[PDB]
């Protein structure tokens, strides 16, 4: 596609433009023909001018060399009275990462900035974070173009360097302690992105600078007020996670109307929604205590949109509503999305932990479930059985011996792990089902899971403790049976239990010892919702909806006890 | 031997089909997308040689093409042909067609696609090829022209 | 004028084609699908399609009905046999109502052969006085001498003319 | 913020490839695609998957995938309603979001993303 | 035909309704008395098809347009046939006269275009009604007729044998044609015929031997000689004989792709010759040089096919493959990946003990330059099974496959992540020497374990840190600064880890309390060890809330084992020997 290229005529060079546009497109390597195109730089048309630059941004990093050569055009370009020009070549020559370059991007940034295009001063923020990005020295006339950039009224320009600040600079406070006021002020008119932004940084300063709640405070709430019915919905949840973060406590309550409203949205807005709610509901449970009804399950969402709905309602379950929601969660057990199920049975045993009243109703509800074909169903109500057996170490023989039979139809590692804890956990408790199940799991040890195969040396450990007199031999048979396994996590458990049971010959005092620590009431397993290890974190982050503090987490801090100066303010 | 004739532009659009193997007409179109598919996403410097789909009989036969402006010459062969063999010939076919159409394009495979069926085969006929000098092939086509011309 | 020929294989029809034609005796096979020639007679053209008689391709004749003005229905006078299988084949064709307007012709061939049935015989066991507003004619004929193929044409011209 | 995007196919192919900074690979992808192996179908993935240097923020709507490139820590609704804004205006001047008219108005597409994406900073 | 084509580029969405509609025009015009019209349906028909419409309902209509004494007509006819007619169509039946009235005609036009329609009639009925005159026409006057008659007994070949029995003797005499194309076709009739049974065609090689000779026309060369290659393993002797004619047109060619392909046969019959005569090499060198002139080619065509040549020779002879080093992982950086990968495969049968640390080390630039999880995920795996073949046969420095294995650690998002643990793990279990090294870098690992812990997905980077915590407390007497170790991996962030990466932390918890208990009682040091103890004592319970089962149960178990052995120590009970001895 050269011929064209050199060819005089500028359709045949649209041409060829706009099929090397879907040339990279379809990912293609088109690089082989940039002398071509920057032969045509200088073109007059302004479609060949645009799709020639999106070669050059697009090609710029691979022909690094023939762009160094073809630097002057580009300097030449960046004085075109054509703001977009001006732009996409302040863009190309950015790309370019030849380490000398550096001062010319100075003059170019610093004209940039000084140029009277807001266009122009937005992709000016774009070049500086894309120097620091290249050279982290510079970062004093860095900040000094910051300084000019953030003085300038546009909201357009604003977002954009605002963005560039927290990329580049997010220590240097005081200039934001400059211009907190003009930034409130213009957040009003702030576009939706610049709107996020802003708030997000106003966020970090209201935390950071900052007092116990100051007329500043209400300011920022005063003005913030109205985004609560805005039809973005990041504005939205950033004005609600705004207010979770600054304003008081009797306050806050007044976003759940707009947080239930948002649910209505489509499936990606409506999942991160959930997201936020479900942190902030553990600490606040009586804000959407009335909205109880709205994050009922409807079967039309999706699996993991469904399963969200249920941590928030663990959340809500209280005394006064624990018999509506044990109710509507029996209905969705025998739903026909068994992902869900698996979700909705975790979910009643979090609420039954929390309501302790209410410990055998919900229990005698999951007795009946044992006897559903669904493997994956009685798979996930043992274990969910098993964490309230603990809770409650009630002899509860009429419960465990429905379960004790149920194993031989169960394939699920996790609950065929989760049958052998409790029966030696409870071996003095039906000492005549005990005996069997081990023998039982014994001959087939070594079809079993690595998980179950934990369990089943627990199990006769402990069913050796207490009636070595006839399942002695069975102990010795799985204990040797775990001696020449292959998966590695097994070999622990070998190690360890045998040496408290078996070698009597270095009996110390710890051996001795064995016998109860194995017998010991097991406490309580304090169940979290996965949403409390969020509370480290400010509310619609990825930070947030990732639980990680990846690069570049916009991190809040503590309360500080006494106010910086409010008068410089002025 | 071919198994089958394919011909189309880069957005699928057939140009010239002539198959020697008894396949039905959804089977041939569906045959034709499959091979659209498996080769239109490849790169200019992608070797030319891709495997086969399913609805050309099995792993055994071979896509095999050439890119020329903005058209796909494929010609479905067995794993007995020579694949540089197949290429060399689709380039025979190409320069056939550029003397004979008078440096021939996309409108001439359109719009006189009879044309290009007959000149398929001089080149290749029941699968196996009947004149590959490209000299003489163009004796034999213009000689045909002439007996047009003369009744 | 548009003349379908046919009759149960062996009846003589290639021949008949060809010695209108050509004037020869031909050697033939079994006509697997069809010949056809154009005959000129007294200045009137007759395009003859010889389509084959064996009893697998009978189906074959259906695909030549469409515009025929003219039948010629060649038969074996020699094979008694078969001459019930012929007028069978005769009606099947004729109750189409694409040939209603047909002439028809009947050549009562191979009147060479000694045991031939004359063209009175053949007329009765083909049914052909019980045939209602159908133009048609019997003429006995050997196609190998040739006798009796002119006096049929004589006929068919006059009827198409 | 969002230096790529990547539409991809029903098939799990790479769809459509565009860039505001320095390029990388149709590959990162690749994460998406592993998210869809273990998905039980389409409406199973989750809108965020990370990379060895990126971010993956994905929404589905209209039988297609908005698969972008996230690189350092930028607000999650933020970057998929963005790209729901984007999708919206595809159907504004297409008509309808499907693979044949991106297909057909690919540089139509690319101006697009140019008036709404800017350097990774969505703003029009 | 034509006025069609615009009327369909014009209704783009109304295509079926036009479509159906020009079906019925002709429906009409098929039965129409001209030829004219009907043929012109005919070709509509032949476009229709190509869209992808029936075409067999007008199979007598094709045959009455075919039936015109003009070929003209007879071109579309016969096209349309060719396109048209299947086995399942008795219709072909009523062609048996048209076809012979073509194929006695004396006319070189008419006869091509009739035999040209044939193509695709080839069925056995009418291959057993056709054979003996195309036998006829097999010794024509005209030479273009029997240049396509003789592929149209090949067809008949294919369809009816019994003509085959007594043809194979005249198709020999027939490959003395001197016409230069029929030859050819001749040559391709016979060559095909021999690749079903080429038995019957090994006398057949002096011929053979002659025409590529004789041949000017490299595309009989190239096709002869790939069929010598089908032969091939039938009779070594005559590859034997090839070899010299072979390398003779090989140092005369200017066709790469006929260069290629005779030299790819020619690596065929040295594959058939070495079994018993070793002394090749020459002539297997003769195709490593052409094989790089091939390579070095910019072509990518070119490329990957010299790429799967020289992967045969390297399967055959690796000893002068060898000879390319730079070659290929020049290559390496190619835009293509099948390319690539192929190109990876090479360089994994070029693994030595002496190259090994080179081409890693620039597949490990690579793995830094990757992109795909499935491109970097089955790189790394081929690159954990280069250096793990034949059990580490070719690693010498394992200092440095445990820092390259760390720094493919840094490889996030991996789904070989627990092989990758495995690796290390078989490792450290395996070297003794190795294992200081070793569990310092797993001691980093667990250092920045907070910043492994961006990746909680299952086979991933938590399988490192499986491995890594395991060996620390497998092999802590080699550990530096074992306190810290312990308090940076009992920190509250691991709790947010998938269950058994906990469990086992939990059980190094407990070995690093045993070492280091032993340590402090070693010297008298009581104090530390209350204090440390008095430490697990208030961390434990972090793992004790958590809701994973083998998590649940191995810190309740480990927690009561704690506190009552600082019961213990309580009244002074030297109880490191005892935890010790629980996991000597
Ligand atoms: N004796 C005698 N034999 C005849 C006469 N006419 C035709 N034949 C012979 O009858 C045989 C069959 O003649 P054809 O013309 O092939 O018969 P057909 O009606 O064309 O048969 P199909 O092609 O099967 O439809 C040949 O051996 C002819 O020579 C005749 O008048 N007298
Ligand atoms: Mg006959």
């Amino acid at each position: 596609l050269k011929q064209m290229l050199e060819s005089n005529k500028d359709s045949a060079k649209l041409d060829a433009m706009k099929r090397i546009v879907g040339m990279i497109a379809k990912g293609k390597n088109a690089s082989e023909l940039f002398p071509a195109v920057v032969k045509n730089v200088a073109s007059k048309n302004i479609e060949i001018k645009k799709l020639v630059y999106v070669y050059l941004v697009r090609y710029a990093e691979e022909q690094q060399d023939l762009a160094l050569l073809s630097i002057s055009t580009f300097q030449r370009a960046l004085k075109d009275p054509n703001q977009l020009i001006r732009a996409s070549a302040l863009r190309v020559l950015s790309s370019i990462r030849v380490p000398i370059i550096v001062p010319i991007m100075m003059l170019a940034i610093k004209e940039a900035s000084a140029d009277l295009s807001p266009y122009v001063r937005k992709n000016a923020a774009h070049a500086i974070q894309k120097l620091y990005s290249l050279d982290p020295e510079q970062k004093e006339m860095l900040i000094e173009v910051i300084e000019k950039l953030l003085k300038d009224k546009s909201t357009l320009v604003a977002g954009s360097v605002v963005m560039a600040f927290e990329e580049v600079c997010p220590d240097r406070i005081d200039l934001i302690h400059k211009n907190y006021r003009k930034l409130c002020n213009l957040l009003v008119d702030v576009e939706e992105w610049g709107q996020v932004v802003i708030i997000h940084m106003l966020t970090r300063y209201a935390r950071t600078q900052f007092v116990s709640p100051d007329p500043d405070h209400r300011l920022l709430i005063r003005n913030t007020k109205p985004l609560l019915q805005s039809r973005n919905a990041a504005v939205v949840m950033a004005v609600a996670q705004l207010y979770w973060h600054i304003s008081p406590k009797s306050e806050a309550g007044i976003i759940s109307k707009s947080l239930v409203r948002l649910l209505r949205s489509n499936r990606e807005v409506q999942y991160i929604v959930l997201q936020n709610i479900a942190t902030m509901s553990i600490q606040r449970k009586g804000m959407f205590e009335p909205y109880l009804k709205s994050f009922y399950v409807r079967s039309t969402d999706p699996t993991m949109i469904k399963t969200l709905k249920l941590e928030i309602l663990t959340n809500l379950a209280n005394e006064a509503n624990i018999s509506t929601l044990l109710r509507e969660f029996q209905t969705y057990v025998k739903s026909q999305d068994k992902q869900f199920a698996a979700a909705t049975i975790q979910t009643i045993g979090r609420c039954a932990t929390n309501i302790l009243e209410v410990t055998d109703t919900c229990l005698n509800g999951l007795v009946c479930l044992l006897s559903n074909r669904d493997e994956i169903v009685v798979a996930e109500s043992v274990v969910v059985i098993k964490k309230l057996l603990q809770m409650q170490p009630a002899q509860h023989g009429e419960i465990i011996k429905h379960m004790a039979k149920l194993l031989d139809s169960i394939t699920v590692p996790v609950a065929r792990a989760s049958i052998l804890w409790l029966i030696g956990e409870n071996c003095e408790r039906v000492p005549k089902i005990a005996p069997d199940v081990l023998r039982k799991m014994a001959k087939s040890f070594t079809s079993e899971d690595d998980l179950v195969k934990l369990q089943i040396l627990n199990l006769g450990a402990k069913l050796y403790l207490t009636n070595s007199k006839q399942t002695k031999l069975l102990t010795q048979y799985i204990l040797n049976l775990g001696k020449y396994d292959q998966n590695y996590d097994i070999r622990d458990r070998t190690r360890f239990i045998r040496q408290l049971i078996v070698p009597n010959v270095k009996s110390g005092a710890l051996s001795k010892y064995a016998k109860k620590i194995f017998l010991a009431q097991k406490p309580a397993p304090l169940l979290e919702s996965p949403f409390k290890d969020r509370d480290h974190f400010q509310l619609g982050t990825l930070s947030h909806t990732l639980n990680i503090k990846a690069t570049g987490y916009l991190e809040l801090s503590n309360w500080p006890e006494v106010a910086p100066d409010p008068s410089v303010r002025n | 031997m071919i198994k089958a004739i394919l011909i189309f532009n880069n957005h699928g659009k057939p140009r010239l089909s002539k198959f020697y193997q008894p396949y039905s007409e959804d089977t041939q179109q569906q045959i034709i997308r499959e091979t659209f598919h498996l080769v239109s996403k490849r790169d200019e410097n992608v070797c030319n040689f891709l495997e086969g789909g399913l609805l050309i009989g099995g792993s055994d036969n071979k896509l095999i093409y050439r890119h020329y402006a903005t058209l796909y010459f494929v010609f479905c062969v067995d794993s007995s042909e020579s694949e540089l063999g197949i290429l060399d010939l689709i380039q025979v076919f190409v320069e056939t067609l550029d003397k004979c159409f008078e440096n021939v394009c996309e409108l001439d495979l359109i719009f006189h696609v009879d044309k290009v069926h007959n000149i398929l085969a001089e080149m290749v006929m029941g699968g196996m090829v009947l004149e590959t000098n490209m000299n003489e092939i163009v004796t034999q086509i213009d000689a045909q022209n002439k007996l047009e011309k003369s009744e | 004028m548009r003349i379908l020929m046919v009759g149960l294989d062996a009846a003589g029809k290639t021949t008949i084609l060809y010695k209108l034609k050509l004037g020869e005796i031909v050697t033939t096979i079994p006509t697997i699908g069809f010949n056809v020639e154009t005959v000129e007679y007294k200045n009137i053209s007759f395009t003859v399609w010889d389509v084959g008689g064996l009893d697998k391709i009978r189906p074959l004749w259906r695909h030549y009905f469409q515009n025929t003005q003219g039948l010629i229905f060649v038969v074996d006078s020699n094979d008694r046999e078969r001459v019930n299988e012929a007028r069978e084949e005769l009606m099947r064709m004729l109750a189409e109502d694409e040939l209603r307007d047909a002439v028809l012709l009947v050549f009562a061939n191979k009147q060479d052969l000694p045991n031939a049935m004359n063209a009175a015989e053949i007329t009765d066991k083909l049914g052909l006085h019980s045939l209602r507003h159908r133009n048609w004619y019997i003429q006995a004929t050997c196609a190998t001498s040739g006798d009796g193929l002119y006096e049929g044409l004589d006929w068919l011209s006059n009827q198409l003319r | 913020m969002i230096h790529s995007l990547f539409l991809i196919n029903c098939s799990g192919d790479i769809f459509l490839e565009k860039h505001w900074k320095s390029v990388v690979s149709q590959s990162v992808c690749d994460y998406f695609f592993e998210a869809q192996e273990k998905a039980a179908d389409v409406e199973n993935v989750p809108p965020v998957i990370s990379t060895p240097h990126h971010y993956l923020i994905s929404i589905y709507r209209d039988k297609l995938f908005f698969v972008s490139v996230i690189q350092t820590e930028v607000p999650p609704l933020f970057v998929i309603e963005f790209l729901h804004r984007v999708a919206d205006t595809f159907q504004d001047y297409f008509g309808e979001c499907s693979e044949a008219a991106i297909k057909d108005n690919v540089v139509i597409v690319y101006e697009l993303l140019e008036e709404m994406l800017d350097n990774g900073f969505p703003l029009a | 035909l034509q006025d069609l084509v615009r009327g369909i580029r014009n209704h783009k969405e109304d295509e079926a309704k036009y479509i159906s509609q020009c079906i019925d025009e002709i429906k009409q015009e098929l039965k129409q008395d001209n030829i004219a019209v009907k043929a012109n349906a005919v070709c509509k028909l032949t476009y229709l098809q190509m869209l992808g419409y029936d075409i067999s309902w007008a199979a007598f209509n094709i045959i009455e347009v075919m039936s015109a004494s003009k070929f003209t007509f007879k071109r579309i006819g016969y096209l349309a046939a060719s396109q048209s007619f299947h086995e399942g169509t008795d219709v072909i039946m009523l062609t048996t006269n048209q076809i012979r009235k073509d194929l006695s005609s004396p006319s070189q036009y008419d006869t091509g275009v009739a035999l040209t329609g044939l193509s695709c009639f080839v069925t056995p009925d009418l291959a057993r009604d056709l054979a003996n005159d195309i036998m006829t026409l097999m010794s024509h006057t005209k030479p273009y007729i029997r240049k396509k008659a003789v592929l149209i007994m090949y067809k008949v070949f294919l369809k009816y044998p019994e003509s085959l029995r007594p043809a194979f003797p005249r198709l020999k005499e027939k490959l003395e044609d001197p016409d230069p194309g029929v030859q050819s076709a001749a040559v391709n009739v016979i060559c095909e015929l021999a690749r079903r049974n080429p038995k019957n065609y090994l006398s057949l090689a002096p011929l053979f031997f002659k025409l590529m000779t004789s041949s000017t026309n490299n595309w009989v060369l190239i096709k002869i000689i790939k069929l010598f290659g089908a032969l091939t393993p039938l009779e070594p002797r005559l590859g034997k004989k090839l070899i010299e004619p072979l390398t003779n047109l090989i140092h005369s060619t200017s066709a790469m792709s006929l260069l290629y392909e005779c030299v790819n046969t020619v690596i065929a019959v040295l594959i058939s010759l070495s079994s018993g005569m070793p002394n090749h090499s020459a002539s297997i060198q003769l195709c490593v040089q052409k094989l790089r002139i091939l390579i070095e080619d910019s072509d990518q065509n070119l490329k990957y096919l010299g790429l799967l040549a020289m992967s045969k020779i390297l399967k055959t002879h690796p000893k002068s493959v060898q000879s390319h080093k730079d070659l290929i992982l020049q290559c390496l950086d190619d835009k293509d990946e099948s390319i690539r990968l192929r190109a990876l495969d090479l360089l994994y049968g070029m693994v030595s003990k002496k190259n090994l640390m080179e081409i890693v080390k620039k597949l490990m630039t690579h793995v830094d330059k990757a992109e795909g999880t499935t491109y970097r995920d089955e790189l790394l795996t081929k690159i954990i099974d280069i250096c793990s073949q034949s059990n580490y046969q070719y690693i010498t420095n394992f200092e440095w496959y445990i820092s390259i294995l760390v720094e493919l650690t840094r490889l996030e998002g991996t789904r070989h992540g627990h092989l990758i643990a495995a690796q290390m793990l078989d490792v450290a279990i395996r070297v003794k020497a190795i294992r200081k090294f070793a569990v310092s870098q797993m001691s980093a690992l667990l250092d920045s374990a907070h910043l492994l812990a961006s990746s909680t997905q299952r086979n991933g980077i938590c399988e490192v840190l499986y491995a890594a915590a395991w060996i620390c407390g497998e092999f802590s007497e080699h550990l530096q600064e074992p306190h810290h170790t312990l308090e940076a991996m009992l920190r509250p962030r691991v709790t947010t880890l998938p269950g058994h990466i906990q469990a086992v932390y939990v059980q190094n918890v407990v070995k690093l309390y045993a070492s280091i208990l032993q340590q402090k009682e070693q010297a008298g040091e009581a104090e530390g060890a209350q204090a440390v103890t008095q430490l697990m004592v208030d961390r434990l319970p972090q793992f004790v809330q958590s809701a994973d089962l083998e998590v649940q149960e191995r810190a309740s178990c480990i927690l009561q084992l704690v506190k009552h052995i600082q019961k213990l120590q309580a009244k002074d009970v030297p109880v490191a020997e005892e935890v010790s001895a629980l996991f000597a």
